[PDB]
């Protein structure tokens, strides 16, 4: 809505203190996270697969299914166009490096590789589509031949 | 010159009057409407329960304008309300709640159809909830095949109707939403439903697709419900749920019964399972892939002892650990690897025996095969016994079981038979051509070939292979369809080359180095008998039979040329033709498989992967020596379903709202609400 | 731990009132906006040329909502417009009108895009008109490698961005409505420019796609004009225009040399082409197949009789007959089929020669067959006189016609060339390898195998094969790229295996019946040169080559199992995996293809039914023995244009309004629409 979105800040579940935002970004809603982000948020780590802590341990041991879907949803959140844009210092590099992140996962959690692979083909088209708003090659030169190591 | 046109079928025209009212109907003017009525009421110009040429009359252009101020003027004018509800539940709006409350010869719905059954086939839960506040009822239909009920024998009387009743009942019956609101337990009832529904779409011919869409609705609602499931807890509750042990999941077991792929394919469902077969394999599948190789080969090295614990010990750490679903399949499938070896020894001949003892003594190798053998019998027995012979007889690898096992039977029986007679030692080639020794080693050939061959449902286990085995069983079913033809076209030029060719037959002796047939140095008498006739066709197949065989020795030149130009057709028309179709055929198959492929796959799967989260299993070498538990289970169950089917209507509607286009009704909507819109402003500004 | 969300593409927020002012444009509140914008001037507390985060100022803000009465109000007050001519023709207002007559970074457009360029980028015909009216124009592109202008020799100032300025000049000038209003020949420019478009489609790689869209937009273009007449006199004026005889289908030809396969297919133009193929006999398509089948024989036979009259007396009524067309196609073709049976003849003994004659004299048969091939060289030399080499060159069968041709001459001169120095009569045994008389007779059946496959050309004239061998010849392409795979894997085996094997030679005589190589009884040394090597694998893919080739004689088993590896790895190589790959991609461009082999056999047929209407044409054996005009004409094709422009303009807006759904911004604007009526009613009702 936007403009409830506003009024309520004036004034399923797999959280509630950052699911707010984990919402705004599957909504791919750059207005909505922008006003969300004004407040200062932190989604927590998906934790690896390979955990065995009660860290994971036992939360795979109460709900896997949860767990499982809380670590999808922080994904796709984090895999949303919009939050790469307002959050990502280099836009490009986070779409290649969380590109291969979805991927493997895919390969782990075999159960939601369909899931997991559609963010990854996500965050790849959002690298090309950022590129394709080069005009000049002067342009194209600084995004082509730039590091991320000093 | 030029055709006159005239409307042959006429129909009765409506007045000046008449016109302008409907007019004004579709315009939405509340005030001409009104005043027309009046003025009918008083000076009887106009028929209020008139009909547009399409039929529709004020009351159902007003309910397809979704107007109810002016239904309700209508309405109080008393105008004829006939199928109007009909109409308003199709349209599917509030003012079926306006009709129900109003309570007290053209239709576009047959006579059978009820409002609670057109409710249930627009699938809309709000209205249908509010029919079924009210006693309603949907027939039920009888039994498939219930002519003992003379009203099944009704079929002789209009059998069309007979027919489309009973479709539109089971079109309601198979709604998700009445089954939503009306089933006790909502997976169940689909699941038995879509099974009729399938039964019917075979005995029914014609309507068969319709039955056949219905069933899949009915499939689909059922995993769109466990897809619903949000946590572990209930999915447990749903699909170990037994209507009336529990824990055995039972829910999912009356799915596999009902072939519910789709529901037995879902992904948090296969996740469960996962974790009941790798148990005690903490990310099996993580572990790296050799690592995954390293630990199979060992413990499939170690099966013997581990089979030996659990027949020693029960209930020990070793005697534990077979008992593991994934454990199981290793140990299992390594002996049953272990006896292929042992067959592969005996290709080796590492056990040489002569060749000239008839009935030998059973070599060193083969005692080692009995007790295997053994125990694939009883086991068999013990699955037809446990399972019952319906069960057993439905799985066609049980066939291939059934058929090597025997072979492995007879092959003993002969031996033994060979060894207490033909006790002594004659020149093989003395041996009648059916020597038992001789009749043995065939057969068990022909075993070792079915043995090795029945690996192929392992593949099943693999993600790679499996899909692929899967496939191709299905394009198996074709190929016997494509065969049946091809054996024809054999017959039929196998009959008449053999009529041409009969009538120069030579002997053996005659024939060089005293061979005849198509499988001699030279090829001879390849169509001089239907047996051999059959062979040479088939060999020809393959271009193995050479066209010198088609030339008779006294050189009769137009004979052999007709006998040619025969062999040439079936050649023609086996390998251009009838192969080639073959291909086509199968490609439309592989690529109608392909899209279903992977919920085939985990189907399959499952079953395997269930079979051994049973309790009754040791490899085969060693095989052979309250009511208110209920009460609480079922009220977890109903609560869970509860939640389901709440959170699944929901999302059904929200699809709805957002990934359906506009269609013209819509747009007709909305030119009615300006248009009532401006004339109730025009009046009251006027 | 927890991830950080920062944002860092930090940007300034717009103040209270700013953003509730922004607000009232999006809900059209004139008045609203109204005072904002008084009170700024005076108060001065909001920017009412403030921007969304989204780049929306207010005049963007109203154009897109299509308020032109806020767009004044705005407008009005000082409000930046920069760009704002160019939104308001991306989204095709034409409140253009407004911004145009007013006159007083980040931008989402290229800082090239020239009003008139994006309105032509949008194909609208009014907005268009609108701007083109003033004075307008849109930069030469220079042409394709136009290196030598040190203008463009300068792209390395800035590639992309050149690149990118020629795609949208083209983008522009081949837009349908530009091509309407602005150019003389509408239809010619279109050809052309579809040409151009599709050639630098090959020269910028990138882009390819967007170039050859474009063609194939100007192709339409074309058609669809085309499609738009209404009269047979209309067809003509177009078809027989000549830009600078007339009355010579001139834009038929120029459309078949330009490719412009859809304008020649179209309905109408083959209608006419029909005609003046079919003249001479009316109705024939009304009449029977049986009597056309007649009517074609009579006439082929009596192709002697009507090829002299014309000769004798063209204007002999026979004379005449030859002349129409159809009749030409008839006789040449019957003519080529005599050819053909003479060539047969020349394989029996119909003249029975001699066979140890070195150096024969020419045979009847072969004298016969002399005027034909001197006939259909002389019909080539004036092709190519007629045609320019260019023509010749690029058609197909001019390659084939040129190989048999040069085979039938080579075949005389050898003939010759054996009458002298060869008048003895040795046994044929004698004769040497290269004995001219054993090249002339292989040089002739190469030549008669060309000449027979000629007549796949006929097959484009019948209606059935005619589209099968187009598709056939499409595919042809697809396997050729095949063959160049499967060839480095031919040349690497072969190379392989000579390299093992060349040691293991044998000279012939060794060899049993002195023969040595693969068409020996005994295949042997069929791996020793490297030209058998190459052969041996060819001829392995037919199954041909036998498996004892591999061994060598000396028996070597370690080098004979390398080779048969290597060989068997080939045959898998190419016989189970290439073949079956070629297959499959085989399967799909027929499905292709398949779509257009209409447009694509028609075409076909036009060049051929085009070839006779041309006037120089007798069958190969008797073969050898005003500016006031061009101004009417071309008012008349300026009549015809303009009509057919207008009928496409009006075309394609009803197919744009009566085929497309109504995008979220449609909807947007109703609401916004409603939203204004609202206030503005509420105001004045309050
Ligand atoms: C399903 C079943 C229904 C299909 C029905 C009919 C299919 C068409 C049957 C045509 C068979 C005719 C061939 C018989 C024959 O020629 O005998 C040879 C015999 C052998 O002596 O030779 C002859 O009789 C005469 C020599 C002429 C041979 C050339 C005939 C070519 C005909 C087409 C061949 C197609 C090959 C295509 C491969 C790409
Ligand atoms: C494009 C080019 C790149 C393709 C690259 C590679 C493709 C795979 C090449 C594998 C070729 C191995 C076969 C060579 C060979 O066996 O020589 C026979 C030779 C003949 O002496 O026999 C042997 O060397 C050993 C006997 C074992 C034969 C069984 C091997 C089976 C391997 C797969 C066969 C597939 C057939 C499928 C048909 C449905
Ligand atoms: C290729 C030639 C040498 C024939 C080899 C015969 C056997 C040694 C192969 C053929 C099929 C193989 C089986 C194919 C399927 C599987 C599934 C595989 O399991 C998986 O791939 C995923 C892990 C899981 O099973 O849960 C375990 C090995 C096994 C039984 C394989 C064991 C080795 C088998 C019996
Ligand atoms: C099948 C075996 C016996 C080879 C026969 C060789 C020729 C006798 C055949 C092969 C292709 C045939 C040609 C295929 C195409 C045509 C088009 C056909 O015209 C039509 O089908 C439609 C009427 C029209 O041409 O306008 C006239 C006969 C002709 C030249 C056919 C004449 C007879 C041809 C030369
Ligand atoms: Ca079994
Ligand atoms: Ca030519």
């Amino acid at each position: 809505v936007v403009g409830a979105v506003d009024i309520l800040l004036n004034h399923y579940s797999t959280t509630m203190d950052v699911a707010p935002v984990i919402l705004a970004a599957h909504r791919n809603n750059y207005e909505i996270l922008t006003m969300l982000l004004k407040q200062d948020v932190s989604l927590p780590k998906p934790h690896a697969v390979g955990c065995e802590c009660t860290l994971c341990s036992a939360k795979n041991k109460k709900d896997s299914l949860r767990h499982s879907r809380f670590r999808l949803d922080i994904y796709r959140c984090l895999a949303s166009p919009a939050l790469i844009m307002l959050t990502e210092e280099d836009p490009i590099l986070r779409a290649f490096e969380l590109s291969a992140d979805l991927k493997e996962l895919s390969l782990v959690e075999v159960e939601f590789r369909n899931d997991y692979e559609e963010l990854a083909r996500q965050c790849k088209m959002f690298a090309k589509d950022l590129l394709a708003q080069a005009r000049n090659s002067r342009e194209l030169e600084v995004i082509l031949n730039h590091t991320s190591s000093d | 010159d030029r055709i006159p046109l005239q409307i042959v079928r006429a129909e009765t025209e409506l007045s000046a009057e008449e016109k302008a009212f409907l007019s004004a109907v579709e315009k939405g003017d509340y005030a001409t409407v009104k005043q027309a009525l009046q003025e009918a009421e008083i000076y009887y110009n106009v028929n209020i329960n008139c009909m547009d040429p399409l039929g529709r009359s004020a009351l159902l252009i007003a309910i397809e304008n979704e107007n109810l101020e002016i239904m309700e003027l209508l309405l109080n004018h008393s105008v004829y309300v006939g199928d109007a509800l009909l109409y308003a539940i199709r349209k599917e709006v509030v003012g079926a709640v306006e009709l129900l409350l109003s309570y007290r010869q053209f239709s576009e719905f047959t006579p059978d159809i009820t409002p609670i059954m057109l409710a249930a086939h627009t699938n809309n839960y709000e209205i249908i909830k509010l029919l079924v506040q009210k006693r309603v009822t949907i027939p039920r239909p009888h039994q498939i095949r219930c002519n003992c009920v003379e009203c099944v024998s009704s079929s002789e009387v209009d059998s069309l109707r007979h027919s489309r009743s009973r479709l539109n009942i089971y079109k309601a019956l198979a709604s998700p939403s009445l089954i939503a609101l009306s089933s006790e337990d909502p997976i169940l009832t689909a699941f038995r439903l879509g099974w009729e529904l399938k039964e019917l779409s075979k005995v029914e011919n014609e309507f068969k697709a319709e039955y056949e869409e219905l069933s899949q609705q009915c499939k689909l609602f059922a995993k769109d419900l466990l897809d619903q499931a949000r946590s572990s807890r209930e999915l447990e509750i749903i699909l170990n749920h037994r209507d009336d042990k529990y824990h055995d999941l039972a829910k999912l077991k009356v799915a596999i019964k009902y072939h519910q792929k789709e529901f037995v394919a879902q992904p948090n469902c296969q996740q469960l399972l996962a974790t009941l077969w790798y148990d005690g394999f903490p990310g099996w599948r993580r572990k790296h892939w050799v690592v995954k190789l390293l630990t199979c080969m060992t413990i499939g090295f170690l099966f013997p002892m581990l089979s030996i614990a659990y027949l020693i010990s029960p209930r020990s750490n070793l005697g534990l650990f077979i008992k593991k679903p994934f454990i199981k399949f290793i140990c299992h499938t390594a002996s049953y690897l272990t006896f292929l070896f042992m067959l592969l020894l005996a290709s080796q001949h590492i056990v040489r025996t002569d060749l000239h003892v008839q009935g030998p003594p059973p070599t060193v190798v083969e005692w080692m095969i009995l007790p295997w053998v053994l125990g694939f019998i009883w086991g068999e027995i013990k699955e037809m016994w446990d399972g019952g012979f319906t069960e057993y007889i439905h799985d066609w690898w049980n066939l291939m079981d059934f058929a090597m096992n025997s072979l492995y039977l007879a092959t003993i029986s002969l031996k033994i038979v060979a060894y207490v007679k033909y006790n002594g030692s004659r020149p093989r080639e003395e041996w009648e051509m059916w020597h038992p020794t001789l009749i043995a080693e065939a057969l068990f050939a022909i075993s070792n070939i079915l043995s090795s061959l029945r690996l192929i449902s392992l593949f099943t286990a693999n993600s790679h292979l499996g899909p692929l085995q899967i496939s191709l069983g299905r394009m198996l079913l074709d190929i016997l369809k494509f065969l049946f033809i091809y054996c024809l076209v054999l017959l039929a030029f196998a009959n008449g080359l053999n009529q041409l060719y009969f009538y120069y037959e030579t002997r053996a002796i005659d024939e060089p180095n005293n061979c005849k047939g198509i499988r001699c140095e030279k090829q001879n008498n390849a169509f001089s008998t239907l047996f051999e006739t059959l062979q040479s066709l088939f060999w020809s197949v393959f271009g193995l039979l050479n066209l010198y065989v088609t030339n008779v020795k006294a050189r009769h030149e137009f004979t052999e040329f007709v006998g040619a130009t025969m062999f040439g057709t079936y050649n023609v028309i086996s390998l251009v033709v009838l192969l080639n179709m073959l291909i086509a055929m199968m490609n439309n198959s592989y690529q109608l498989i392909a899209d279903h492929a992977d919920i085939e796959w985990k189907f399959a799967r499952t079953k395997l992967w269930m079979s051994y989260f049973d309790e009754g299993g040791t490899l085969p070498p060693p095989f052979n020596i309250r009511h208110a538990d209920s009460l609480i289970q079922n009220q977890h169950y109903q609560e869970v379903i509860r939640n389901l089917v709440k959170r699944y209507v929901a999302a059904m509607i929200r699809n709805s709202k957002t990934n359906e286009g506009l269609t013209e009704e819509n747009f007709k909507e909305l030119k009615q609400d300006i248009s009532s819109f401006r004339y109730e402003v025009l009046d009251l500004l006027g």
